[PDB]
């Protein structure tokens, strides 16, 4: 799929099917909360849960990684289409953060589909403090009257309540390295929302004035590269004690999401801070896992 | 199909037609844009 000329010029109607698809997607999405909230079970909302958990999620994984590659979210996702997806957002980062023993066998499933949401998307989801500097915002697209005649809560706070922000977020982070506890009794931020997390960092990395020196206090995201090597290095210790519990291949899969990240972080950056992470490697030289 | 999906009779003037297309159709069209990515992905960012 490539859209970015159907949506500068193209059908009415076919841009009426995407629209259709996408919030077609965000409906059944918002289906399966309604299902897993009035019962964690889960004959025909079972056969839509299946179809979820067998198609949707991959599709949805599949369209919004492709988005991000081709960079296309900031043409296809402008007026309702952010908020079928802010519908999405807040669904799948329900299933990320539910305790269910059903939501589990496709947890894993889950993790790839929410960092591939998070990949790509129009809007710095986690800067709402500053999420009035970008113009391609919903919020200032729609204005006053019309953000009113459309449900919009009218803040983008509001639109993504259950999510915490940014920086909750990497507070969360650092008292979970500060934590070190086991997978089992923490499996929601290490399964879900890291490689998300990293996905995100990578979508706003240039926008943070460190890349951007120019439009600063203007910039949407107040990302820091220094935030960026910390998150690197609350993952590595977060890593290790996943090494010490003997792990999975969930760390291995955080590992291969957070590739790009190690990649963007710099050389100087490199030396005499992974070289730890081989020698953390090989002193625990017993693992599959096969960092970088 | 819809009502033959969940009745018994699965016989259809179209039976033969639907087989055909989900056991060539569709699987040609998946070897076929795996085979073209990059002409439809081409959207004059001079790829190709």
């Amino acid at each position: 799929l490539d859209a970015r000329t159907v949506m500068k010029t193209g059908l009415e109607s076919v841009k009426s099917a995407l629209r259709a698809f996408l919030d077609n997607a965000a409906e059944d999405l918002e289906k399966t909360m309604e299902n897993l909230k009035q019962g964690q079970f889960t004959k025909g909302v079972t056969q839509i849960i299946n179809y979820t958990t067998v198609a949707l999620l991959p599709m949805l994984s599949s369209l919004f990684e492709h988005i991000g590659q081709h960079q296309f979210g900031e043409d296809l996702i402008l007026e309702d289409v952010q908020v079928s997806c802010y519908r999405i957002l807040t669904s799948l980062y329900a299933l990320g953060t539910s305790k269910s023993i059903y939501v589990e066998r496709q947890r894993s499933a889950l993790g790839e589909c929410l960092a591939a949401f998070a990949g790509a998307f129009p809007v710095a989801f986690l800067e709402t403090h500053l999420d009035k500097h970008n113009i391609y915002s919903i919020y200032n697209t729609k204005s006053s009257r019309e953000r009113a005649a459309l449900s919009l809560p009218t803040n983008v706070e509001d639109v993504c309540p259950n999510i915490p922000s940014l920086e909750k977020l990497m507070e969360e982070i650092v008292e979970l390295a500060e934590s070190g506890i086991r997978y089992t009794q923490m499996p929601h931020v290490m399964e879900v929302i890291l490689p998300m997390l990293c996905s995100y960092m990578s979508r706003w990395w240039e926008h943070g004035p460190e890349n951007n020196p120019e439009r600063a206090e203007m910039c949407c995201t107040a990302l820091n590269s220094e935030h960026m090597n910390t998150l690197l290095g609350n993952i590595l210790k977060i890593i290790y004690n996943n090494l010490g519990i003997d792990e999975g291949a969930w760390m291995k899969r955080l590992a291969v999401f957070s590739q790009p990240i190690i990649n963007k972080v710099k050389p100087q950056l490199l030396k005499t801070h992974f070289l730890p992470l081989m020698e953390k490697l090989k002193k625990k030289a017993a693992t599959v896992v096969s960092e970088e | 199909f819809d009502g033959g999906s969940r009745g018994k009779g699965e016989h259809f003037p179209y039976e033969q037609e639907i087989k055909f297309f989900a056991k060539v159709v569709l699987p040609l069209i998946d070897q076929y844009f795996k085979n073209h990515r990059l002409y439809f992905l081409s959207a004059a960012s001079r790829p190709l």
